[PDB]
């Protein structure tokens, strides 16, 4: 129509929404040392999954923010990290590794008292644009016989890493519990493909299992109004 | 152009298709490619072909294209279904860039190893699907016209052309690298015949590439 | 520091903030970007493409779904009505859910514009006959039998012509009802297939848009 | 005291929470802000949402739009 | 080539021919890498073929 | 004061910014800047400068690294092959990571562009043969003899030429492979040396640059 701005494919992209969960309670099993990471795993919602295979190349940056809060939604004076790791970079092992202190890994001293940070990663696939189908071998080695140690983090698809930890010597006092939420600025994608509707089986593998359900059953007959 | 004796009988009647109107580009021949005559019956579900990898085996120059890397062509596929003024039939044409073959993980546990080269293998005759709604990939059947396609009647029609120029993952692209598409034939309504009529339904699909490169490293 | 209060509400976060942020790689440089033959632009042309529509679906079994998308036709039946499709509303369950239409739609809450339907037949070469396509007003009674719907706006299948039958609705905004019947009882020749299947084609036009969008997700 | 509170719009296709645990909560179509109540207040707006072309308090008919005038519709 | 079907009749036929030294042709891929002639039904008696050289 | 709120996200502290500070002495002036023969402009022109590449690795004690850097040759050994370079990666470990072009690569993470090489020969005066150079482009398998390798980009060393020998690389971005073979015997004339050492130079070209920094360090 003529006004089209809330119909256009960056309005079609234009929301802030769940992403990731990630707790780290003061005592438990689920983060015994203290600090915990995530992995960039769209495809992980349905949701937000579904959209993108409408497309198959497609090219988005993200604006990435931060939540600190109790169980009861308390407020508390302490303050958490957040930085990015690219992929040739490698991720914390301990709580007192070596990885804090590089230089070349960007990072951010926050104060949670303050309203929310949010922080953006421009466009860091060395490719021209994603793709979320790779017709081949997961691996980019020569080798296509062996499980190498490149097998689920290839260069040409991953787009970065990220890791949380509370720094300071004197022991954190309060529980955490935290809460991540992204959006996307530019959009562009170039050649449709047809929509995925049936049941999903695994995570990121669209391999699917052998019951078969329709979309919609919901006519009886033709006669039938 | 002929191998010996090689002088076949062609339409000259072809209903032109172009492609977005767009014709294919320039560094980013005459040789038409015969493959088997494909069996079309009542209770057939429809096959599926993937490129380049298995046509490297049914050209002429496709079976020098095994050791060529790299490709500079433009693709004219011409799809023949020869059949009589009394048969019934329907036949989908179409092309599925960036084609990903679906596996069947089935069994009590859903959970498989890296893919088995059998399924990655299935000659260079061709499959035939599984459950074909699904493509064998959980893709729905009824959505496969948003692609550049042709409808193909029998009432209507005897052949039809698809003319796709080179769209690849990189600017720099491999062929014998990276898997860049595939050809998709379904029938959507079942073939009738009457009793004691001819069964078989040939199926016969040309294509002409124009080159390919050779490339090569050293160490 | 310079002599200015900002109204209360600074640190308000909304999801639908125009707000930019200073990127975390202050250096990088992007890679530069390439010309691909594909190019989307809005959804409005991704609607303007043809797809199939489905009639039948009495049966459910999993080697059984193609004779869904699909209604057959004989001869044996006549004067009389072969199917009737569902009520005209794309967002909502029934004939549209299946094409990319409606499921398009289905992340939008209210649309207005006109809608269009193109019909193919797959008989053969030496049968036919006579058909007729039905389409009632929204308010409007059902129909009773072919003289019935005669008086609106209907569309008369000539098998003259392959595929040229068409139908076009002036307007979509409780819902509106199409139907077909059998003007003529089917005739075929002799040495010739007694039953053919029918299969038909559905698309948006110019004018069909959508307005507001909706946070609507079923599977998984 | 040292909580966050949400607010949320609801479009009338969009559906109600109906449990604190909802899935409502996290859709991402429903537009939500994450406010401490620390900060003096924030304030919001909301634009012209009426299909119509101007709001009518009076509708001289009948409350629901469907077809059916003789049973108690869910709309 | 002349043919002599029934006019509703249709299919697909092709003619061979092999360079002297060659082997001797196996199928239908062997003899198409060389000069070879399809048949179609859409013309009558149109297929021809030619010999370059014979000596 | 003036009515304006700004978004949450006010006082983040990423290293990235472009930010400026209040200086800690506002009154004080900088030293005049001078005039030095030597300057720096980019990483590409140090990357434009030649540097010595290593092939032997055998020998590890701690009066004994001057062979490493250089390879021996010997009339006795013919019609075969005298050395194999490692695979061509510059970041990883191998040849490279001994000049300087690696190393300075060592702080990033990917790259592109085509890479050269040089070589120098070290023979008397009065010595005379003939040597091959070899080139395999990466995914073809290993080279077997001399007459497989000579199929690709190969280079032929001639003696009437010190060291015009050189090498091109269209492109590098798994890895490619060259090696050193005898395609004839060595002689040498009576009375002089019968073996010599040999030493090579490698650089990079025009286009060859680095895209992302890597937060690389190994000692201490």
């Amino acid at each position: 129509s003529h006004s089209t701005a809330e119909t256009t494919l960056d309005s079609f992209f234009s929301r802030a929404g769940l992403v990731g969960e990630i707790d780290l309670p003061l005592e438990g099993t689920t983060n015994p040392n203290g600090y915990a990471n995530w992995d960039i795993d769209i495809t992980g919602y349905a949701q937000m999954r579904r959209k993108v295979e409408l497309f198959t190349y497609m090219r988005f940056d993200a604006e990435f923010t931060f939540v600190a809060c109790t169980p009861t939604g308390q407020v508390v004076p302490q303050l958490l990290q957040y930085m990015f790791v690219p992929p040739g970079a490698p991720e914390p092992d301990s709580r007192e590794s070596l990885a804090w202190q590089t230089a070349t890994n960007p990072s951010v001293f926050v104060k949670l008292s303050d309203p929310p940070a949010q922080v953006s990663v421009p466009f860091m696939s060395p490719a021209s644009a994603y793709q979320w189908f790779y017709d081949g071998y997961p691996t980019f080695g020569e080798h296509k016989q062996e499980k190498d140690l490149e097998y689920g983090a290839c260069p040409n698809n991953m787009m970065g890493t990220f890791s949380v930890r509370t720094v300071g010597t004197s022991k954190s006092k309060y529980p955490l519990v935290i809460r991540i939420y992204m959006r996307m600025k530019h959009v562009r994608a170039w050649i449709p493909r047809p929509m995925r509707n049936q049941n999903y089986l695994f995570k990121a593998n669209p391999n699917y299992a052998g019951n078969f359900i329709k979309p919609t059953g919901a006519s009886r007959t033709a006669i039938t109004t | 152009l002929t191998i010996g004796n090689s002088t076949i009988t062609t339409q000259e009647a072809a209903n032109i298709i172009v492609g977005y109107g767009e014709w294919p580009s320039y560094c980013s021949v005459n040789r038409f490619y015969t493959l088997d005559t494909k069996l079309w019956e009542k209770s057939s579900k429809g096959w599926y072909w993937k490129f380049p990898d298995v046509l490297t085996e049914t050209g002429v120059f496709g079976q020098n294209a095994q050791f060529h890397y790299l490709y500079r062509s433009g693709f004219c596929i011409h799809v023949q279904c020869n059949a009589s003024k009394f048969h019934q039939g329907a036949l989908l044409v179409a092309v599925l860039p960036e084609y990903v073959i679906g596996t069947v993980a089935g069994g009590t546990g859903t959970e498989d190893s890296h893919p088995p080269y059998k399924q990655t293998q299935p000659g260079a005759d061709g499959f035939e699907l599984q459950h074909p709604y699904v493509l064998d990939a959980g893709i729905p059947i009824s959505q496969l016209t948003v692609c550049p396609h042709q409808w193909i009647n029998l009432r209507t029609n005897n052949c039809a052309t698809i003319i796709v120029p080179y769209i690849n993952a990189l600017p720099f692209d491999s062929a014998l690298n990276h898997c860049n598409f595939g050809l998709l034939v379904v029938p959507i309504s079942p073939l009738d015949y009457d009793q004691g009529a001819t069964p078989v339904i040939p199926i016969t699909i040309t294509l002409a590439p124009m080159c390919s490169e050779f490339a090569g490293l050293r160490q | 520091g310079f002599p200015t209060e900002l109204k209360p509400g600074t640190n308000q976060f909304l999801t639908t903030d125009d707000g930019v942020s200073a990127p975390i790689l202050p250096n990088f440089h992007p890679t530069p970007c390439i010309h691909i033959p594909g190019e989307v632009r809005n959804l409005l042309e991704l609607c303007q493409v043809e797809t199939i529509l489905e009639v039948n679906n009495v049966p459910t079994n999993a080697t059984s779904l193609m004779e869904r998308l699909r209604f057959p036709v004989s001869a044996q039946a006549g004067k009389g009505e072969l199917c009737a499709v569902f009520r005209a509303d794309p967002g909502r369950s029934g004939p549209w859910q299946s094409t990319l239409l409606g499921q398009l739609c289905g992340y939008y809450t209210q649309w207005s514009g006109s809608l269009e339907v193109t019909f193919m037949f797959t008989g053969s070469f030496m049968a036919t006959g006579k058909m007729l396509i039905a389409y009632t007003p929204p308010g409007g009674p059902l129909p009773k039998d072919r003289a019935t719907a005669m008086l609106g706006t209907h569309v008369i299948w000539d098998f003259g012509l392959q595929s040229s039958v068409t139908l076009v609705i002036p307007w979509i905004s409780t819902t509106g009802l199409v139907s077909i019947w059998y003007q003529t009882n089917y005739v075929v020749p002799i040495g010739a297939p007694n039953t053919a299947y029918i299969i038909a084609l559905a698309a948006a036009q110019k004018n069909f848009t959508m307005q507001l969008c909706k946070d609507a997700s079923d599977i998984l």
